[PDB]
């Protein structure tokens, strides 16, 4: 039960979050048994693993006059999150409004069900440092090595291809269109270009919003590989 | 020509005796067998297309024991100074030359040949080091041997500070084997069956 | 033979040259780092101090055990040395390494950089002289296969009796 | 001003590999004559500590008894013996290092023999506070991570450009003489998918850091650099 | 290649340089 949570949130993509001029990175995995939920801003990380006991005893507190079961609440907050993180500008019914009191964040979701009020707060403390590593620091660092794999392989496409390309220069003839003529391919020339001309754009994280446009996929991928 | 302990065996004179077990072998075991020995990077040359560098010292055809003692003439440091004197050492080679070369020879001979093997006894693991254009040339042509259906192999040999084959000889040996891309700081193991005299006549 | 360099970079005639002493090897005399530059008409000289050493390792990131050397002499490898010149003072800057460092200079006096420039000079012409003379000495002065027979398997040695 | 150059030190600081007597570990430090920084990891949780002159002098005089030094002395010679290490390792260091994980804190006793004399120290490191494991791992792995794909990219657009002069070679009524140097036309999907499942196990495998630290620190180096000169 | 001669050249450093230029070239020591 507890375990299939944790598992699920491991598995889970991060995600963008805007909320009252702010943005916030969400991985959160909703069950009919409890969810997981783990929020980052790049410079803190809070988690929230809840069961149904809690989730009915806030949402009784929460919503008075709402009569519901626990799985029935998690459904209906699993469809309501899961459409704003999948993507954004869409019929976005939900607001959201993160505050921090001492260390832990309170993130308060409203929204309206048939026209009737719904809300939700997540109370996520700030999360130890096994979580925070296993779900940022070795999935990064994995990522980066695939792609340094990544750009290898593609040194050695570009260098056969260079090849073939010299092969025709030096026996066969001249192109018809001049002007696709390409420069042999250096690594260290390209590497050196690369750092000083592109380098501060590229490695711009800004609010973590190209993280989650870029490379999700490749991240997604080498958890799995970890979880295995 | 250089030893390392000043008590084993040198190179060249390894080599040669190498050579001289393998003659003596095909002697017994198969006598319509063609065998060629050719020396590179001396300073007088003789081959059909006059290169430089490139010294054929027996073409390819049966073994006899003329070819068995002419190679015993360079036997020792007494032979290995005839051979300084007749042939010379220490100049400047491109692989290319010495490859098309073995392709002139192997193209020579008339009979239908079942196999083309060619044989590198070097110790040098970056033989261009300082060129390119050269190493270019050698993979070039060591791609045209391999497609026409010769297999190349090498038997590196002492090395005081240690032997590589993924610097330049990766891409020229015809099949890598399962383990052969790490630092040899021993001579090649096939030396030992190369050495191993058989003695017995083996019928297709 | 010290780090060094001469500005500006290109075919055109040299109009300045830096070069670094202090920290000697070994265990004899050593001196504080420090840098001189010179147009082969005026002098300037870091005249630096411990605890300006100590500042100026400790603002670039670099302890104060480090050795400037080794980057000094990258960066005049590469010639990634520009120069800032004010009415009294210089401003170097170099980009040999992952973070640019910052060097500033004063003019040194006429009196004591005139033995300083005689030195420089008697110096530079013993290098010239020893290279000269190294340059003219170095550049000219299927498993299982027999080898033998191929599409044959190697038989093994013949053993004989060998009890258990 | 001293702490804040201290941190300025150990932020531009690479990773370094030590190798204590049973376990591994990740470590960065800035040792300047004022004090020193260092912060250490193991991939699941990372220590932080930071002293100053009077610290330092306090250690030294109740961990190493009879020996009299001002704390700049202990520092360059910590330096000294340090540093070689982080630099290159499997190198003659004569420089004992443990490590004890007492509870929510850890101890790094690194032992040497200064001029044939014992010396030893020990590095008290807590749990290192999430503002600063962030700022040093996360954010700098994000942007390695950024640039890595946009290299990758900028390579992909060189393929196609290669591509595109091959074609244009092959429609210029050409005739390749070596077939074998032949390459087929590159495919982003293709090469992603084929990666995927033939590379992505063996390239993603972090082990016990050292593929970090062997091919990542001057990327990594460049992106905190960057960083610290935005913000 | 202009020439160029130190006095003493050994391990001694040395104390005066000769050279010529300009084959109204002078001997310039």
């Amino acid at each position: 039960v507890m375990e299939e949570l944790e598992q699920g949130l491991l598995m889970q993509p991060w995600a963008w979050l805007q909320l009252a001029e702010n943005s916030l990175l969400a991985k959160v995995f909703i069950t009919k048994q409890g969810y997981a939920l783990l929020v980052s801003d790049l410079q803190q990380v809070w988690h929230e693993q809840v069961d149904t006991s809690v989730v009915s005893q806030r949402a009784k507190e929460l919503n008075k006059r709402l009569t519901a079961p626990p799985a029935a609440f998690l459904c209906h907050l699993d469809n309501l999150l899961r459409p704003l993180l999948k993507d954004a500008a869409h019929p976005s019914e939900a607001t959201f409004s993160c505050d921090c009191v001492a260390d832990a964040l309170i993130l308060r979701v409203r929204s309206e069900l048939s026209g009737l009020p719904f809300y939700w707060n997540f109370h996520c403390m700030l999360a130890s440092p096994s979580l925070v590593s296993q779900h940022l620091i070795r999935p990064l660092m994995g990522m980066s090595l695939a792609l340094q794999c990544q750009v290898r392989e593609l040194a050695t496409l570009l260098h056969m291809k260079d090849l073939e390309i010299q092969d025709y220069q030096e026996s066969g003839a001249t192109l018809i269109r001049d002007r696709l003529k390409t420069e042999p391919f250096e690594e260290n020339s390209f590497l050196e270009q690369f750092m000083i001309e592109k380098l501060p754009e590229a490695c711009s994280i800004g609010d973590g919003k190209p993280f989650v446009m870029n490379l999700q996929d490749l991240y997604m991928a080498v958890t799995t590989q970890e979880v295995q | 020509f250089e030893s390392q302990s000043e008590d084993e065996l040198t190179p060249f004179d390894m080599s040669i005796q190498c050579i001289q077990s393998v003659y003596i072998s095909k002697i017994i075991s198969s006598d319509r067998d063609l065998l060629a020995v050719v020396f590179y990077g001396t300073e007088k040359d003789k081959n059909s297309v006059n290169f430089k560098n490139i010294y054929v010292l027996q073409e390819l055809d049966n073994p006899g024991a003329k070819r068995i003692l002419e190679l015993d003439q360079f036997k020792g440091q007494q032979g290995q100074k005839r051979f300084q004197d007749m042939m010379g050492h220490g100049s400047d080679y491109s692989l290319s030359e010495v490859l098309w070369v073995c392709a002139n020879l192997f193209s020579d001979v008339q009979f239908k040949m079942s196999h083309k093997r060619i044989m590198l006894f070097t110790n040098e693991d970056n033989p261009h080091g300082n060129d390119s254009a050269k190493a270019s040339r050698a993979r070039t042509k060591a791609g045209d041997l391999r497609d026409t259906g010769i297999f190349l192999d090498l038997m590196h040999l002492k090395k005081p500070g240690g032997f590589d084959i993924s610097l330049f000889y990766r891409d020229i040996i015809s099949i890598a084997e399962d383990e052969d891309l790490r630092v040899h700081f021993e001579e090649s193991s096939k030396l030992e069956d190369l050495l191993r005299k058989v003695r017995a006549k083996e019928t297709r | 033979s010290p780090p060094l360099c001469t500005l500006p970079p290109g075919p055109e005639p040299p109009r300045f040259v830096c070069y670094c002493e202090g920290e000697e090897s070994g265990e004899g005399d050593r001196g504080g780092f420090n840098l001189y530059v010179t147009d082969a008409a005026e002098l300037w000289s870091t005249c630096f101090t411990p605890d300006s050493l100590a500042a100026l390792k400790a603002r670039f990131g670099l302890s104060a055990a480090e050795d400037i050397t080794p980057r000094f002499r990258a960066a005049c490898e590469q010639q990634a040395v520009a120069l800032t010149l004010q009415e009294d003072r210089a401003s170097l800057t170099l980009s040999g390494g992952p973070s640019a460092l910052a060097f500033d200079l004063s003019k040194v006096p006429g009196p004591e950089a005139a033995p300083r420039l005689r030195a420089l000079t008697l110096g530079l012409a013993k290098r010239v002289w020893s290279l000269e003379r190294r340059l003219a000495a170095a550049e000219e002065t299927c498993p299982g296969e027999s080898l033998i027979n191929p599409g044959f398997k190697s038989k093994k040695p013949a053993g004989g009796v060998d009890f258990d």
